[PDB]
């Protein structure tokens, strides 16, 4: 998307937060046309701000926005649970230019380390003409991580599949991943690994056949 | 070119119009004094 | 009031074509622009074009031009949209939206999108009916620090999606994180669900994963039990 937004913003209920829409002078700076939309998960997007600052009929007075030069801003006061949702900044550069979208959450929860576990494909699969591995992670915060796959050392990028995080009952999230191989490729290699890194700190796992 | 007799022009519904056919070869000569155009969209930056 | 109502979710083969409608009501139909926007799962908004109902004036964007056929029926007040040459990348949820200020005479706008369609899910996958082989994810001894254990099962080589995974016929809901069914590179789907169980119970409790695939009619309940060494 041609407009730059934060990936995620967390704030304590009741505070004020600012979401930035930053771009060239083609859209934010040279136009008043920036607009913002709320989207509840699983439901259609809903307009919130337009004209760089405007509220359509029936928007809570706590919401507002602005544009500073080539950077446009959004602001929500009086935060409430109804405001936990996706927000996208739109502005017109000759087309329809959007933002990447930003997730809203609750803040105050301390930083947390990932939890990883890994298992080899069972003989029930190894006799099925398939070899599939699953790497599982849960209970962390804040929710930005990266996972990779290293066969021995040299990387192998083939056969990777990943879900989308889901906030669990503990205020933390969870996800999984899957890797498809062949029983030839499973029994030929020495091992397979699942690696994790957070804010400059690294975690790793591994399994093997039998 | 194509000819159409039934015409709703200016789109107003509830009332249409039919243009009776004209006998024989029709010919009209016109002189083109003007144009109307639209533009495309962002596409690629300063390209075409 | 006004309403934007679209067609239903469709499941099609790749390389085919798909049409999606939108039916507006409660306003002046011929005088109100209609945007169309698809959103891929987890992605941002992707604007696919607009159709002025007045005589049918249309403007599309660059990346979507040539696969997009958008029309409207001014008599029956139904907007249409079409996408052809179906690819797995064309699987998304498609919306229709109206611009803020309209009329029958003068115009403006660009920015406005207020009334939004409910969305229509178009799926593109090349796989077929195949019974899944389901297998346990069995905790190890080195995977226990503090006296707990995590486990689960995988549903792979099953098409189409999804497969729900419960635990012990509904007797264990705690620590259960079921994960979304995601497409493999082959098209046979895959997913998993975990649970958190104590280590002191590793011999005193049975943990089963109930894995149900309706279309392929292979339902495999795989008991997750300790790997004997
Ligand atoms: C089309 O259309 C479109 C749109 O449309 C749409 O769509 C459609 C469909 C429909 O729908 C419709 O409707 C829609 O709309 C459009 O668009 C567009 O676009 C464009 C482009 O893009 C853009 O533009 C941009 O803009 C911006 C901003 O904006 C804003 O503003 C505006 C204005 O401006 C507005 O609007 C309007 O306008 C108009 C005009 O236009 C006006 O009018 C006017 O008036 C005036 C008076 O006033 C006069 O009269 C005149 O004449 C007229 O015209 C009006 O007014 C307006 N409106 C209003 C309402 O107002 C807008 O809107 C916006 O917003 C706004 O704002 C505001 C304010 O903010 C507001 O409010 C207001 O306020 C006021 C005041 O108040 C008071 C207060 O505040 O309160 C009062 C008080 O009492 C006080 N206080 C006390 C205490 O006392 C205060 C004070 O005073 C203060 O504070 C002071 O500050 O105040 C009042 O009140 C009022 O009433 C109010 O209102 C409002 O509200 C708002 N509104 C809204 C939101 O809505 C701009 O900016 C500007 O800038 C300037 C500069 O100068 C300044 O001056 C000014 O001021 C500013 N402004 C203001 C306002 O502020 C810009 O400009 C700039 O940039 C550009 C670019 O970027 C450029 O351009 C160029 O041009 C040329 C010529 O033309 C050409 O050729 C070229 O090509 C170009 N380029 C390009 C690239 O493009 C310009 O020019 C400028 O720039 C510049 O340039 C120059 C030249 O070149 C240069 O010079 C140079 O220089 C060199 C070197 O240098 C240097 C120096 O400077 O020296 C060097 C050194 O060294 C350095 N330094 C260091 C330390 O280092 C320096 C540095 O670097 C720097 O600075 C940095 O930057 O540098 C050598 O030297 C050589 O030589 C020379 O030359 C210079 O530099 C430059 N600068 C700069 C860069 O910066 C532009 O303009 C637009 O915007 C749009 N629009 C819309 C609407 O969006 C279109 O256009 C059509 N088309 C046809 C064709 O048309
Ligand atoms: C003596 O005086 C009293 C008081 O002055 C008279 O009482 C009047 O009685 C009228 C009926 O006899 C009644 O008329 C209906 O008004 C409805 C309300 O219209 C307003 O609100 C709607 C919707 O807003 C609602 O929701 C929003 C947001 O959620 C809220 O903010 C609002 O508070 C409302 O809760 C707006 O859309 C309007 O613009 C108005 O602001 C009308 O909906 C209704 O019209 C519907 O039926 C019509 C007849 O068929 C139809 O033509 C029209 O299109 C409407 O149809 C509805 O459903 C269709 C379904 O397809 C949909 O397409 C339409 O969009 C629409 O939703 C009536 O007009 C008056 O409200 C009532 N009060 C007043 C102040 O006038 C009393 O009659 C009078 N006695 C005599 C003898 O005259």
């Amino acid at each position: 998307s041609a407009l730059t937004q934060p990936a995620s913003v967390s704030g304590s209920p009741g505070q004020s937060i600012t979401i930035s829409c930053a771009g060239s002078s083609r859209d934010v700076g040279g136009f008043d046309l920036v607009s913002w939309y709320q989207q509840h998960p699983g439901k259609a997007p809903k307009l919130i701000i337009y004209e760089v600052n405007k509220r359509p009929s029936g928007i809570s007075s706590r919401f507002s926005a602005s544009k500073s030069g080539n950077t446009a801003s959004l602001t929500i006061s009086g935060l409430q649970e109804e405001d936990e949702a996706h927000y996208y900044c739109y502005s017109y550069a000759d087309g329809v230019a959007f933002g990447g979208g930003t997730k809203l959450t609750v803040l105050g929860q301390p930083k947390a380390a990932p939890s990883v576990t890994l298992f080899p494909p069972s003989s029930e699969e190894l006799q099925a003409n398939k070899a599939t591995l699953v790497c599982l992670i849960s209970d962390f915060y804040p929710g930005a991580v990266t996972v990779a796959w290293k066969a021995d050392s040299s990387p192998v990028k083939a056969g990777v599949e990943t879900t989308t995080p889901s906030k669990q009952s503990n205020n933390k999230y969870a996800a999984s991943s899957y890797l498809s191989l062949t029983p030839e490729q499973w029994k030929s290699h020495r091992s397979y690994s699942c690696q994790v890194t957070h804010e400059g700190s690294t975690v790793e796992k591994t399994v093997a056949p039998t | 070119c194509r000819i159409k007799q039934i015409i709703n022009m200016w789109q107003r519904i509830g009332q249409a119009m039919y243009a009776p056919p004209i006998q024989g070869v029709i010919r009209c000569v016109s002189n083109i004094t003007g144009l109307i155009l639209t533009r495309d969209g962002g596409s690629t930056n300063s390209t075409t | 009031e006004v309403q934007l109502v679209e067609s239903g979710a469709q499941v099609k083969k790749p390389g085919a074509s798909v049409t999606v409608s939108c039916t507006a009501s409660g306003y002046k139909f011929t005088g109100y622009h209609m945007h169309w926007v698809r959103q891929a799962p987890g992605r941002g908004l992707e604007w696919m074009g607009w159709i002025n109902p007045f005589r049918g004036a249309v403007k599309y964007p660059q990346n979507f031009r040539g696969r997009v056929s958008m029309t409207r029926d001014t008599s029956m007040e139904i907007f249409y949209m079409e996408l052809s040459r179906l690819t797995s990348d064309d699987t998304a949820v498609y919306y229709c939206a109206r611009e803020m200020f309209d009329s029958s005479a003068d115009w403006s706008p660009w920015r406005g999108m207020v009334a939004w369609g409910q969305g229509t899910l178009v799926t593109v996958s090349s796989a077929s009916t195949k019974g899944p082989s389901v297998f346990p994810l069995a905790p190890s001894s080195k995977s226990t620090s503090g006296g707990t254990a995590a486990l689960g099962c995988l549903v792979k080589d099953y098409f189409p999606e999804p497969v729900t995974v419960s635990w012990n016929s509904g007797a264990l809901t705690s620590g259960v994180h079921t994960f979304p069914a995601v497409l493999q590179s082959s098209g046979l789907y895959s997913l998993s669900s975990v649970v958190t169980v104590p280590s002191s119970s590793l011999g005193t409790q049975t943990y089963i994963c109930n894995v149900n695939h309706k279309p392929s009619n292979t339902k495999v309940d795989k008991r997750v039990e300790p790997k004997s060494c």
